[PDB]
Order: C-alpha cells, then sequence, then structure tokens
C-alpha cells in the first residue's frame, strides 16, 4: 500500500557531473551511465520486466545543466556548502571463518556528491572484486552511497573504508576486523 | 582541489497510498539544498518555495499545455510507473535467514537478506516473551534491495530454557522460528 | 504562436539556403518537418533547449541551429531538386508526448535552371452581357499565365479595398505542357457581383497576383527583365451596358 | 512495461 | 516501426453526408493518438488527442476511439460541412517521448447542394489586352464533373465553387479558354458530361 517512487536527477559545477535514477522505497530501480548512454538497473532481473529510454534522461541532464548556469545567476553565484559524510562498515551476513561474506561501506549524510573511496586490506589498497552504487538521494536533499568489497574471513586479514571528501580535513578511516 | 562548486538537483516525487488508490504528484527544482519552485497535484500549479523560484513559478504557469499535462501527472506518470515496476518492486517478497548466536551474557538473533523492510522479531523464552534488555541494531538497508536487522537479548546464559527467535514478515504466511 | 521565414524560396541547385522559425508559447522543444506534394509528413530535427535531440535527415546536407529555446533555424548547404517541398517548424511544451504546433510553412523550389522562372501576365476579363440577362449577375475573370514556380497569391481589389466574397480562386493550377516537368502554369479566378454593382460606372475592378522570384542579389544575365518578386494587375472598370 | 520520464523544465531567464 | 496508415486518395463529400477516415496504426509501444487537420493556407492542427487506451475524443463534430483492440483510430462525423474541406492527418506518438509519425493525410473536399441550378456556358472579353477569349460553365449542380481537356492549346479548370455571402448564394465555374480562333464556347466542355438542359447563348 504507502510508497514513494522518485526520479532524482543532478547536475554538479564545475566539475561537469549529472546522474540520473529512480528510487523505490529508498533503493534504486535504475540508474542512466552518461558516458555509455546506457540503462543500468540495479538488479539484472529488473531488466527482464522493465525497460526505459536512456535518451530522456540524457535530455533531462542537458536541461538541469543549463538551468544550473541559470540558477547560480540567480543566487548571485552563491557556492555549495561542503557537509562531511558519515561512513559506517558492516557485513551482510555473520561473519564466519573461510565463508565468503562482503563488506559494505555505508557513506551518508554528504554533499556536494564527489568522494574518493579505497578497500584497504591490511592497509595496502584492494580493487579486486569491489562494487559501488551511484549517488543516491535523501529526504533532506543530501546523498548516500554504498561500496561493497567480496571478501573471505580471516583472523589475519584487517580491513578499512577510507573516504575523501571536501568536508574532511584528513580521509576518514572506518575499520573492521575478527 | 578548492574552486567553489554549484549543485542543481531535481526531483519528480510519487507518493502512494493504498497502492493507485491515492496519488500525490511532486515537481520539485532544488539548487544546492534548497528547494525553491515546486509543483504540487494538491496545489494545481507550480508554486514557488522560496524567491528565488518565483521566476520560474510564473513562467511555467503561463507556459501552454503545462497545466493540463502536469495536473494528469498522477495518472500518466505515477501511476503509469507504478504498474510498470509492480511485479519486482511492491510485489517482490524476500524470506530472510536467521542465524541465532552469543556474545557470553549477549545473544544475538540475526535476521539477513530480506524484502521488504516491514518486520518484526520477539524473543521468547520458554514461551515467555522477555521484553526488557532487548536490543536493536534498528532496520539498516543493504543498498541491494536487501534488508537486515540484529535484535538483541541480553540474558543469563544457562543450560535450560529453551530460547525461540521468532521473526514475522510478508513473505511468510507462519511465523518463522529458530531454536537455541 | 509560430512564425517562419521566408514564406516562399526559388534557387538554383548548388545554392545555400536559410530558413527561420519563432515560437512564443514558451516551449522548450522546437521541430523541423517535410511536407511533399503527396502529403507525407515526416520529421527532419527536434532540439529542446538549444540541445538536438532527433535526427532523421541525411548525414551531414543540413545545418540546424538554436541560439535561444524560442529560435530554431534550418541551414540547407547545397539544395538538390528533391529539397522543393514545404518546410514546417512546429513547437511542443517539452519533449516528452506533447501536441504540436505548427507554423504557415516555407515552400521552397529548387530548379536546375532559373531561366524557367517566369512571372505571370494577368488579364481580366468582363462579364457576359447574357449572364446579367440571365441571372441578374455578373462574373469577372482573372487569368494569371505563363508562371513558374506557383508561388503566386492572387487578389481582389474593388474600389481600392481587397475583397473575399463572391471570390473563388482554382486551388491548384494547371500547366501549360503537361508533359514536361518545368512547365508554366496557369491560374484562374473569379468574382462574382450583382448585375447592379458591375452595371455602375463608378466601380473599379483589380485582380491581382503576388509573384514570388527572384532577388536583387540575383544575377541574371538573360534577354527577358529578371523575373524577380513582383505584382502583376488587370483591372476593369463597371460598364453601364 | 516501459518508464516514463517526467521531462526537466527550463529556467526563465 | 510505429507507422500510421489512413484512407488513401482524396474524399470528396456533398455536404450533411456522415464522414469516416479509417486510421490503422501499429506500434510495439504505449502510444498516444492524434488527429490534425490541417485547413487551406494554414499549417497542422490538432483536431483531438486520446492519451487512455480505449478513450475516445471529438472536436468540431469530429469524434474517433483509440480501440487498441483492433489498433484504430477511425475518424468520424455525421454530417460535414463545405468548412471542413481540409487534409485530415491520423498521427500516434509513444507515451514516453514525443516521437511523432504521421499518416499519409486523406484530403477531404465537402461539396455544397445547389438547390437551385442553372447551368450556362457564357462568353467574356476583356479590354483586349490578351489574345484569349474565355468560356465560362457556372451555376451548375455538384453532380457535374469537368474534364480536362485533351487538346494542348486549350485549356480547362475544374469546378470552383463562390459564395456571395450577402446573398446566400454558391455557384460552381469552370473556365476554359483558347487562342486559336477554332475554338469556341459551344464546344469547349463537351468533353465533360454536362446537364441537358445547359443554355447556350447566342453570341
Ligand atoms: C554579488 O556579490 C558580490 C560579491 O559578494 C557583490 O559585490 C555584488 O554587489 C553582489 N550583487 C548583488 C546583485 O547582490
Ligand atoms: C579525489 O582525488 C583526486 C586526485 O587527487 C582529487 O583531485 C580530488 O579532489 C579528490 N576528491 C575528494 C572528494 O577528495
Ligand atoms: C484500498 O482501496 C480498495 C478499493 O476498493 C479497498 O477495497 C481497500 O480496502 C483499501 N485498502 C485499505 C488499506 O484501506
Amino acid at each position: 500500500e504507502e510508497h514513494v517512487i522518485i526520479q532524482a536527477e543532478f547536475y554538479l559545477n564545475p566539475d561537469q557531473s549529472g546522474e540520473f535514477m529512480f528510487d523505490f522505497d529508498g533503493d534504486e530501480i535504475f540508474h542512466v551511465d552518461m558516458a555509455k548512454k546506457e540503462t543500468v538497473w540495479r538488479l539484472e532481473e529488473f531488466g527482464r520486466f522493465a525497460s526505459f529510454e536512456a535518451q530522456g534522461a540524457l535530455a533531462n541532464i542537458a536541461v538541469d545543466k543549463a538551468n544550473l548556469e541559470i540558477m547560480t545567476k540567480r543566487s548571485n553565484y552563491t557556492p555549495i556548502t561542503n557537509v562531511p559524510p558519515e561512513v559506517t562498515v558492516l557485513t551482510n551476513s555473520p561473519v564466519e571463518l573461510r565463508e565468503p561474506n562482503v563488506l559494505i561501506c555505508f557513506i551518508d549524510k554528504f554533499t556536494p556528491p564527489v568522494v574518493n573511496v579505497t578497500w584497504l586490506r591490511n592497509g595496502k589498497p584492494v580493487t579486486t572484486g569491489v562494487s559501488e552504487t551511484v549517488f543516491l538521494p535523501r529526504e533532506d536533499h543530501l546523498f548516500r552511497k554504498f561500496h561493497y568489497l567480496p571478501f573471505l574471513p580471516s583472523t589475519e586479514d584487517v580491513y578499512d573504508c577510507r573516504v575523501e571528501h571536501w568536508g574532511l580535513d584528513e580521509p576518514l578511516l572506518k575499520h573492521w576486523e575478527f | 582541489d578548492t574552486r567553489p562548486r554549484f549543485l542543481e538537483q531535481v526531483k519528480h516525487e510519487c507518493h502512494f497510498f493504498n497502492g493507485t488508490e491515492r496519488v500525490r504528484f511532486l515537481d520539485r527544482y532544488f539548487y544546492h539544498q534548497e528547494e525553491y519552485v515546486r509543483f504540487d497535484s494538491d496545489v494545481g500549479e507550480y508554486r514557488a518555495v522560496t524567491e528565488l523560484g518565483r521566476p520560474d513559478a510564473e513562467y511555467w504557469n503561463s507556459q501552454k499545455d503545462l497545466l493540463e499535462q502536469k495536473r494528469a501527472a498522477v495518472d500518466t506518470y505515477c501511476r503509469h510507473n507504478y504498474g510498470v515496476g509492480e511485479s519486482f518492486t511492491v510485489q517482490r517478497r524476500v524470506y530472510p535467514e536467521v542465524t541465532v548466536y552469543p556474545a557470553h551474557n549477549l545473544l544475538v538473533c540475526s535476521v539477513n537478506g530480506f524484502y521488504p523492510g516491514s518486520i518484526e522479531v520477539r524473543w521468547f523464552r520458554n514461551g515467555q516473551e522477555e521484553k526488557t534488555g532487548v536490543v536493536s541494531t534498528g532496520l539498516i538497508q543493504n543498498g541491494d534491495w536487501t534488508f537486515q536487522t540484529l535484535v538483541m537479548l541480553e540474558t543469563v546464559p544457562r543450560s535450560g530454557e529453551v530460547y525461540t527467535c521468532q521473526v514475522e514478515h510478508p513473505s511468510l504466511t507462519s511465523p518463522l522460528t529458530v531454536e537455541w | 504562436a509560430v512564425f517562419q521565414t521566408p514564406n516562399y524560396h526559388v534557387t538554383q541547385v548548388g545554392n545555400e539556403v536559410s530558413f527561420n522559425c519563432k515560437q512564443t508559447l514558451g516551449h522548450d522543444t522546437m521541430y523541423w518537418y517535410k511536407q511533399d506534394s503527396k502529403k507525407l509528413l515526416k520529421i527532419m530535427f527536434s532540439y529542446n533547449n538549444k540541445q538536438l535531440i532527433v535526427n532523421e535527415t541525411v548525414p551531414r546536407r543540413f545545418s540546424p541551429q538554436s541560439s535561444d529555446k524560442a529560435h530554431l533555424n534550418l541551414r540547407i548547404k547545397s539544395v538538390e531538386p528533391e529539397d522543393s517541398a514545404v518546410y514546417l517548424c512546429a513547437s511542443s511544451l517539452d519533449w516528452g508526448v506533447n501536441t504540436l504546433y505548427f507554423g504557415a510553412g516555407t515552400r521552397l523550389s529548387v530548379l536546375e535552371d532559373l531561366n524557367k522562372v517566369f512571372p505571370p501576365e494577368v488579364a481580366v476579363f468582363e462579364p457576359s452581357e447574357a449572364e446579367i440577362s440571365h441571372t441578374q449577375k455578373a462574373t469577372l475573370v482573372c487569368l494569371a499565365t505563363g508562371f513558374f514556380p506557383d508561388h503566386v497569391e492572387l487578389s481582389w481589389w474593388v474600389n481600392g479595398k481587397e475583397v473575399h466574397s463572391g471570390v473563388c480562386t482554382d486551388p491548384q493550377p494547371l500547366k501549360e505542357q503537361p508533359a514536361l516537368n518545368d512547365s508554366r502554369y496557369a491560374l484562374s479566378s473569379r468574382l462574382r457581383v450583382s448585375a447592379t454593382f458591375w452595371q455602375n460606372p463608378r466601380n473599379h475592378f483589380r485582380c491581382q497576383v503576388q509573384f514570388y522570384g527572384l532577388s536583387e542579389n540575383d544575377e541574371w544575365t538573360q534577354d527577358r527583365a529578371k523575373p524577380v518578386t513582383q505584382i502583376v494587375s488587370a483591372e476593369a472598370w463597371g460598364r453601364a451596358d | 512495461g516501459g518508464y516514463r520520464a517526467r521531462p526537466a523544465k527550463a529556467a526563465a531567464t | 516501426g510505429d507507422s500510421v496508415t489512413q484512407t488513401e486518395g482524396p474524399v470528396t463529400l456533398s455536404e450533411g453526408t456522415s464522414l469516416t477516415v479509417n486510421c490503422s496504426y501499429e506500434t510495439k509501444q504505449y502510444p498516444t493518438l492524434f488527429w490534425y487537420v490541417q485547413y487551406p493556407g494554414e499549417g497542422p492542427q490538432l483536431l483531438f488527442k486520446v492519451p487512455k487506451a480505449n478513450e475516445k475524443g471529438s472536436n468540431r463534430g469530429f469524434e474517433a476511439t483509440y480501440n487498441k483492440e483492433a489498433t484504430s483510430f477511425h475518424l468520424q462525423k455525421a454530417s460535414v460541412q463545405e468548412s471542413d474541406s481540409a487534409v485530415y492527418y491520423c498521427a500516434l506518438s509513444p507515451s514516453n517521448t514525443n516521437k511523432v509519425v504521421f499518416g499519409t493525410g486523406t484530403r477531404l473536399q465537402v461539396l455544397p447542394n445547389i438547390q437551385n441550378p442553372d447551368p450556362a456556358v457564357y462568353q467574356l472579353r476583356d479590354s483586349k489586352s490578351s489574345d484569349k477569349s474565355v468560356c465560362l460553365f457556372t451555376d451548375f449542380d455538384s453532380q457535374t464533373n469537368v474534364s480536362q481537356s485533351k487538346d494542348s492549346d486549350v485549356y480547362i479548370t475544374d469546378k470552383c465553387v463562390l459564395d456571395m455571402r450577402s446573398m446566400d448564394f454558391k455557384s460552381n465555374s469552370a473556365v476554359a479558354w483558347s487562342n486559336k480562333s477554332d475554338f469556341a464556347c459551344a464546344n469547349a466542355f463537351n468533353n465533360s458530361i454536362i446537364p441537358e438542359d445547359t443554355f447556350f447563348p447566342s453570341p
């Protein structure tokens, strides 16, 4: 019965960056990859029951880019105020030795939507198997994001999630052991 | 990099009550993180949230075909998109996996990988539901269209009464119980 | 509204043509359509807020341009004879499904040889006495002959003012030599008044054909006068008998 | 089933 | 491949006659359907549109229902008027984007009913600024069709209806002219089948 569907778009300057997504009760239905001009479904199965022409998203981003220049002039060039992110690390299952699991770095309540995220295993960067989501909307109009690192739990390896933002003076690391 | 940033956001929101029986549509424009103009289907026209959006409200309301297009959005846009994804969003059901372990004055019931978020987890002690010393992490969204939650009961760990964690979820017709 | 220029244009194969369009509706999206003799109405370009959306034209022969969301201009670099058509400009509220609002259209004629362009010869023919005594009405006939292409607008003027009542102008011209491709055209028109109105000598009737031809910038190297855009008329005063 | 985007409107100038 | 198919060729009706313009579409997306009208001298203009699958559109006495089972959008009017002469375009567009596909466009010509026909062929003259002499066939009813000439030095226009508004008077007329002295008004229109009671004045 009670649901909420949101079509969320933004454009950022001077980065010249834009995203187009659909949100259903807090989860991404799909987003449009601006570079490849392709519709990317959050779950592969979604693309077999529904469809969306990415062409309309690209048109909508081009309007947001032009409107941004107009709105920047309206405000007499007032810039955005940075808001540092809240980073949390967790797994999607109880951790058992030698049983595959996934670490989840959740970055929340931040703006502007520009972040550097790195998975550190024992202090050294790791990108094998990692994946991430696009910037997801928030009721207070900040942003949230998910990063995933599949791993095999062991007593030898430790992990951090290093998040870089412009609201943070220094990088932010969130640890995890056991 | 230190140069200033400028952000523009647009949110087209659809709110559904008892399915598509009652729908409210919202066309929302944001500069940085501040709404400046909005169309509310309950209002029927674009209204300015702040004075920054008063130029657009007068312009857009005057355009030919605009109000008819926007006053119909709940049918042509909100209700239509509800049905396109109904079978894998509104109707999506994922039964959870329940694991029980200690942490040993602390005993935890871990419910993982379920959709939707609505869940009810209770703790039983020999058929008696202890309502004190029950702590939950809350409902956390995994971001991959599944949820999880950890509800713990701080209880004397003794080899006597059987401890059963009971969960109730829209995916299951009957409650699910895991026994310790 | 939606305004286009020019209304008519004739040029030679290989020349450049430029059309222009403005809409005042406040709409974000504008369109160019090509309409042909057999009433085929197919899309060429679509612009939404100065950005190209649709392109169904051949790869590089055309050059659309939108400096503003209210302006949409079209440019043919080198015209072919197959470019002869009516070009309509349209607008819509935005790029989603919407009503299209069209302009009056630009009629473009592309010719291999500009010496096929002729202005009309206009003559008026006075009512028949037999029609006056049989029907108590009097019809003037206007013949515009020998013009090419059929970019003409005929009108009737009674006592210095344009008239529409009692007027019938043919909707289609007839080719003088229907076999040839560049045949010159003829056109007829009628003005019917009561016999007492024609029989008044103080009444002036004039048939006016506005031809759309070449311009001053055009180089004309032939015997006859340059067949530029011009008005050609023929007149008759009423006769008591 | 095909999703339909709400089109973004161009701001006044 | 979105496509629209309309009635072929030009339709000609006496006023007061019902009208039917058949339109069949074909599309793999959910469309909204339109009818456009193009009056003489103007550009195309919306008649009505139907966004919803099995609904009805109406305007100016015209009406068409969006039959998704038959994929049809036939235009109908119970009593066409002379002012309805125009070109009618059936069109579809997908509901997710404006991508309008138009049909071929059927020209409708509504002819008036002449209640007191007085067919006659008259000869006219000018100030002899031209070497032609025109013949005028006028006041015939709308049944008569004028045939184009077969002689290449003889020119015959089609019938034309003019309206003398203050008199509530309509009339049909066609013009025939030539410069050859062989041409006469008595034999100009005799390629057409004209009323037997046609009046030929003694010139
Ligand atoms: C915009 O800001 C600049 C610098 O803060 C100031 O000099 C200028 O007067 C401002 N303009 C308006 C219209 O407020
Ligand atoms: C991410 O790293 C790049 C490379 O140094 C840097 O230019 C950019 O400012 C960083 N962004 C953030 C948000 O730290
Ligand atoms: C939703 O509306 C339908 C309409 O018939 C009704 O039967 C149903 O009871 C409603 N549900 C709720 C929760 O009120």
